[PDB]
């Protein structure tokens, strides 16, 4: 399973540009496809997603319109038509595949991505605390909250946390407010209440450092949190 | 002109 | 010479009468002071339609939300029961496919039948489709039914006469049992997964040890083909279903068969049997394209479901006992409540 | 012979089948009355559940 | 209702299209079950067409088709004789060199009680049985040698032949006691034919009309 | 004026028989080859064919007051023009599902190879709407046209005009004359003449298969071919002859009468043409034996 994304570069604005995802090692046709950006020194925040064949697809706020995803199965490519790019695009565009049926676990991989520069309502989630100071060994606990309650009708909450190392791509930790992903250990746990929720770690490791990221999965559009920082 | 509508 | 043939019988003349120095009250002269079950009247709460062709098996997940069905269009749908949804459908490599299996810890799948050949399929892979981790291949006849022990053990009954015991990841058998006369129809496994039944075409049904590969007990009560059996949730039971029009429970500590149920209106023949989750009602398939229930204790008719155009093959009841599902040779899968 | 190969294995399988304990039937019919009773209020089928308990609704 | 909901349906959606799809592909595909008691023929058979179920792919002028040879294992043939309800037709080969053969306990004898069966079988009440008789170029070893009054002691007839080989054709639809509902079509076999699988055409081209008759009322 | 007590009445003995048995009749079809049968091309074509009787046999009783009145509308101007448009629909439906039913059987049966490799449920979904574009496309003539006039007595009748397309009083007429010539040769055409010659060389060429390749052991086959083909003649031939005749003498009734016959049987052959709707789950869907299996287990 990877994911290679290609296509970035230096954009004036203004124009046009086409991001290509190529997809190896698992089955492109059966897995949903997003786009997550990350801005310089910022958050994630979702840009586009598109179905198993096509038959779903939805657009962020900020960049309806202007963008266009697009998918090619017998190629196992995956595309982001760009155009009319703004100075606000600049930002690390992440491809992440996500299947969805009883007991999945979307959001699993991300992609490396890919760097542009451009040469120039929503359920807000707050998590608080922007950066931590701790000490390998001890527990942390990351602290989110939401503006709506994530706990759906049929029992679960759509709470999705994420670790992104220092110049690393980010991975899945806990899906689904309480069910850790494959290959996390069982150091990492997760409880809530449904507006206010909570990551904790039990034995820190040097491995385990990074920025933390909270989003949810309850409507569209994805909104992520701010991040909190792990530092040492 | 009086033509009853038949049906067809 | 002959004299180990007519052994044999004085034998089976001590066993039965050690048999009938048990029997001092049937199990219907108990229960006349316990209180009848009323008419239970459970209705169709889901149809799982998709199946284009004879279902032949399914099988309950310990989740009681996911059910996996064998049909002979040679696809094993995995069904979200709460919603109807369809999570996989699994592509066969024979579509003559008797039975399926999954499995305590919802990772594998199995199916079997005529391509003499067990598939164990992988649910929880990093790729998105359904992989075979393994294919059993030693069994020399029509594999009958499959039931999962652990994720690396699995038992299989045959039409060579044998069930057997398989290791998963070394791909071998472990254990054969070889007791039986004819074609072996049915497993049941016992709740502490040391012991299970099968029930043949030789009107007997044997209790098998694991561990050991010995025949333990031997029941000799049924006149014909016994193609259902289930174990009571205590572990102690198991009810058997045969061509007799006749399902009768047997005990594995007294060793002889406590009640029989049957009606003089039904004359067809048992093929799915399962418990509910206290064991009161025996629920039956039957070729009158029904499933009559059975107050288990009383041998009383305590009602039917009749919402099947044809035969009633598999049935089971979930493992907190809120669903019973029934499928049956009309491509579809009831869900009953 | 290959008769007295089939005669001696379930002669032998008979001694096992022989010298197993066997309890009365009134107390094997007494324990499946046990259980039954015990688990009445957990069986979901042998009384109806209301539509608020049930996901088949 | 909620996104994930939303998309789990959708999958589920995406599968009753792709199990609607392959229920297309296989109703293209005539299915035939190849019986025969013992080594009557069917490896010869199956090579003209060209451990458990075998199948065989074969098409001929725009049919697909598809042969299962259940008798490479033994068991009790009444436990998964429904599996095959729904066939299209049913090839039953029988050796007429096996009128002098016994076994050890007749050899065509055998055949009469799997034919029997197999066509008074309540799985097989409308399914038509294409019965091939092979092995008649056995004809220069063994009918001159040996009469058939062998394994027929009722006959006298004649030993030529073209009367000796249609009594045998004779008793095997004898034992039809469905002639309104089935019907046997019975061609010789010398293992070196090349018309084999052009009777086979005819006969499943003959179901296929009464099948779609059936459907309309007609019949 | 002795005889002609029972030409008028029997419109409406015949209308009635069709309505009590026409509800029933398709109702049956659409229930248990709808929903209790499983989907075949011959389960998706009776169905059609049942929606197309049964939805014109619900508009049976605003036609048996119509002719009770003596072509008197006592409805509005709504239901004047969608029940004649219902009625145009599924009649063009009635009698194109017809001829679709036998292009399907004579496929089936002369051409047996295609049928399995090509003829499909999907397939047929598509093609199914063949007759019914076509339907719509010739009704236009009544959405357009169809519209309560009231003459001074106060009646109101449910005529065409044209002199809201003419302009002119007296070359308003010329249209009138025109489309109504129109509308008479499609009739015959369309919707009688490419459906007989459709029904009658399919179901012959079916009995000419069958009798070559010795199918017939009894007298179902052919009995219940030749059913189909009389119960389409014998039913709209007399309304079909009626309404031609009708077309080529339209001026000369029109602007000089002199032609009462054509006008005094209309009401009489076009009951038996609606009895044909009646008559199509009898014909095409009750003569199945899997059918009649599925209602005994359903009922
Ligand atoms: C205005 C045209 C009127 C006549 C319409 C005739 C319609 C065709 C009837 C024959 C259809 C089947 C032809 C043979 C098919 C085959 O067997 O391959
Ligand atoms: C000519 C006007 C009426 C036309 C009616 C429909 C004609 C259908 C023509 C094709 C019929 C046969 C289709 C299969 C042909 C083949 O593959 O042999």
């Amino acid at each position: 399973v990877q994911l290679v994304e290609s296509g970035g570069g230096l954009v004036q604005p203004g124009g046009s540009r086409k991001l290509s995802c190529s997809a190896s090692g698992f089955a492109f046709s059966s897995f949903g496809m997003h786009w997550v950006r990350q801005a310089p020194e910022k958050g994630l925040e979702w840009v586009a997603y598109i179905s198993s064949g096509s038959g779903t697809i939805y657009y962020a706020d900020t960049v309806k319109g202007r963008f266009t995803i697009s998918r090619d199965d017998p190629k196992n490519t995956l595309f982001l038509q760009m155009t009319s790019l703004r100075s606000e695009d600049t930002a690390m565009y992440y491809c992440v595949r996500s299947i969805y049926y009883y007991g999945s676990s979307p959001f699993d991989f991300w992609g490396q991505g890919t760097t542009l520069t451009v040469s120039s309502s929503d359920i807000v989630m707050t998590q608080a605390t922007s950066s931590v100071p701790v000490t390998p060994g001890e527990s942390v606990s990351i602290s989110c909250r939401s503006s709506k309650s994530l706990l759906h009708s049929n029992g679960n909450t759509y709470l999705y946390w994420f670790l992104q190392r220092p110049g690393q791509s980010p991975q899945l930790l806990i899906y689904r407010m309480s069910n850790l992903a494959s290959g996390v250990p069982e150091r990492f746990s997760g409880s809530g209440s449904g507006t206010a929720f909570t990551l904790t770690i039990s034995r820190l490791e040097a491995e385990d450092v990074g920025v933390y990221y909270c989003m949810q999965h309850l409507e569209y559009p994805l909104t992520f949190g701010a991040g909190t920082k792990l530092e040492l | 002109q009086k033509f009853t509508s038949w049906f067809x | 010479l002959d004299e180990l043939r007519q052994e044999a019988e004085q034998l089976k003349n001590q066993i039965r009468d050690a048999r009938k120095a048990c029997a001092d009250a049937t199990l219907s002269q108990i229960t006349n002071n316990i209180d009848p079950v009323g008419r239970i009247q459970m209705r169709t709460r889901r149809t799982l339609r998709g199946h284009l062709a004879k279902i032949y098996a399914m099988h309950w997940g310990t989740d009681s939300r996911l059910l996996v069905s064998a049909s002979q269009d040679g696809k094993l749908i995995i069904w979200d029961s709460y919603t109807t949804n369809k999570v996989h459908a699994i592509p066969l490599r024979s579509s003559w496919v008797m039975t399926c299996a999954y499995a305590p810890s919802g990772n594998y799948v199995a199916c079997g039948g005529l391509d003499n050949i067990c598939s164990i399929y992988n649910l929880k892979t990093r790729e998105g489709n359904v992989r075979v981790s393994r294919e059993l291949a030693g069994h020399t006849g029509y594999l009958s039914c499959c039931r999962f022990l652990d994720d690396n053990q699995i038992v299989t009954s045959s039409g060579d006469t044998t069930c057997a015991l398989w290791d998963i990841e070394t791909g071998q058998q472990t254990t054969t049992f070889t007791g039986h006369t004819g074609d072996v129809m049915s497993l049941s496994l016992a709740p502490d997964t040391r012991l299970f039944v099968s029930g043949a075409c030789d009107a007997s049904a044997k209790l098998w040890d694991v561990r050991e590969g010995m025949c333990r007990q031997t029941f000799t009560g049924h006149e014909s083909d016994i193609n259902a059996i289930c174990f009571f949730p205590n572990g102690n039971a198991f009810a058997t279903g045969s061509d007799d029009a006749t399902c009768r429970l047997f005990d594995l500590r007294a060793d002889q068969e406590l009640m029989t149920y049957s009606h003089d209106n039904i004359i067809c023949g048992i093929t799915s049997v399962s418990f509910s989750k206290s064991g009161r009602l025996l629920l039956a398939g039957y070729d009158d394209f029904n499933c009559n229930v059975w107050d288990a204790l009383k041998a009383d008719r305590a009602g039917v479901l009749a919402g099947h155009d044809n035969r009633v093959s598999c049935l089971g009841v979930t493992d907190d006992g809120m669903a019973v599902a029934t499928g049956s040779w009309d491509s579809f899968l009831k869900i009953w409540n | 012979t290959a008769s007295i190969a089939q005669a001696r294995k379930l002669v032998e399988q008979l001694k096992m089948e022989a010298n197993i304990d066997r309890i009365k039937v009134s107390k094997a019919a007494a324990d499946l009355m046990a259980y039954c009773e015990a688990h009445a209020k957990e069986d979901p089928l042998l009384t109806p559940v209301p539509a608020s308990e049930n996901p088949f609704r | 209702l909620s996104a994930e909901d939303k998309a789990a349906v959708e999958r589920s959606k995406m599968i009753d299209r792709n199990l609607r799809e392959d229920g297309e592909k296989a109703a293209r595909e005539v299915k035939l079950l190849l019986l025969g008691a013992g080594e009557s023929g069917k490896s010869t058979i199956v090579k003209q067409m060209k451990t458990g179920i075998v199948e065989t792919h074969f098409t001929f002028k725009d049919l697909h088709f598809k042969m299962f040879d259940v008798g490479a294992q033994r068991s009790e043939r009444k436990k998964w004789i429904h599996c095959f309800e729904g066939v299209t037709a049913i090839i039953f080969c029988v050796a007429l060199s096996d009128y002098d053969l016994v076994l050890a306990e007749n050899r065509m004898h055998e055949s009469m009680k799997l034919f029997d069966s197999i066509c008074n079988n309540k799985w097989f009440t409308d399914t038509s049985i294409i019965l091939f008789l092979n092995k008649k170029d056995l004809f220069e070893e063994k009918i001159k040698k040996s009469p058939l009054t062998i394994c027929y002691p009722e006959y006298a007839g004649s030993n030529t032949y073209e009367e000796a080989a249609a009594y045998i054709q004779c008793q095997f639809e004898d034992l039809n006691k469905r002639k309104d509902t089935k019907e046997i079509y019975t061609h010789f076999t010398c293992s070196t034919d090349t018309k084999n699988v052009q009777f086979v055409f005819d006969a499943v081209t003959d179901v296929i009309i009464k099948n779609n008759l059936k459907d309309c009322g007609l019949f | 004026s002795a005889g002609y007590t029972v030409l008028r009445i029997l419109p409406l003995v015949v209308l009635g028989v069709t309505f009590v048995l026409g509800v029933l009749g398709n109702g049956l079809v659409i229930w248990v080859a709808g929903f209790r049968m499983t989907r075949t091309v011959t389960t998706i074509c009776y169905l059609n064919l049942a929606l197309a009787d049964f939805s014109f046999t619900a508009t049976l009783p605003f036609l048996i007051v119509s002719m009770a009145m003596g072509e008197k509308w006592p409805f509005g101007w709504f239901l004047c023009k969608l029940i004649h448009i219902v009625v145009d629909i599924n009649l063009f439906g009635s009698v194109f599902l017809i001829g679709f039913i036998a292009l399907d059987r004579c496929i089936c049966v002369l051409h047996p190879v295609w049928a399995q490799n090509h003829r499909t449920v999907s397939l047929a979904m598509k093609v199914i709407v063949g007759p019914w574009i076509l339907a719509l496309v010739l009704t236009l003539p009544v959405f357009l046209f169809l519209t309560t006039v009231t003459i001074p007595n106060g009646d109101t009748y449910c005529t065409f005009n044209f002199a809201s397309w003419g302009g002119t009083p007296e070359e308003r007429l010329k249209v009138a004359i025109t489309m109504l010539t129109a509308r008479g040769i499609i009739r015959f055409v369309i919707g009688f003449s490419l459906p007989m010659s459709i029904v009658a060389i399919c179901y012959g060429l079916i009995a000419a298969k069958i009798h070559k390749k010795g199918m017939i052991k009894s007298s179902r086959p052919l009995r219940v071919l030749t059913a189909v083909v009389a119960s389409f003649f014998i039913c709209w031939f007399p309304f079909q002859l009626v309404a031609l005749l009708g077309t080529v003498w339209l001026k000369e009734m029109l602007f000089y009468g002199k032609y009462k016959i054509i006008d005094i049987l209309v009401n009489p052959t076009s009951s038996l043409a609606f009895f044909n709707s009646c008559l199509n789950p009898m014909l095409y869907v009750f003569v199945g034996q899997d059918f009649r299996e599925r209602l005994i287990h359903s009922l």
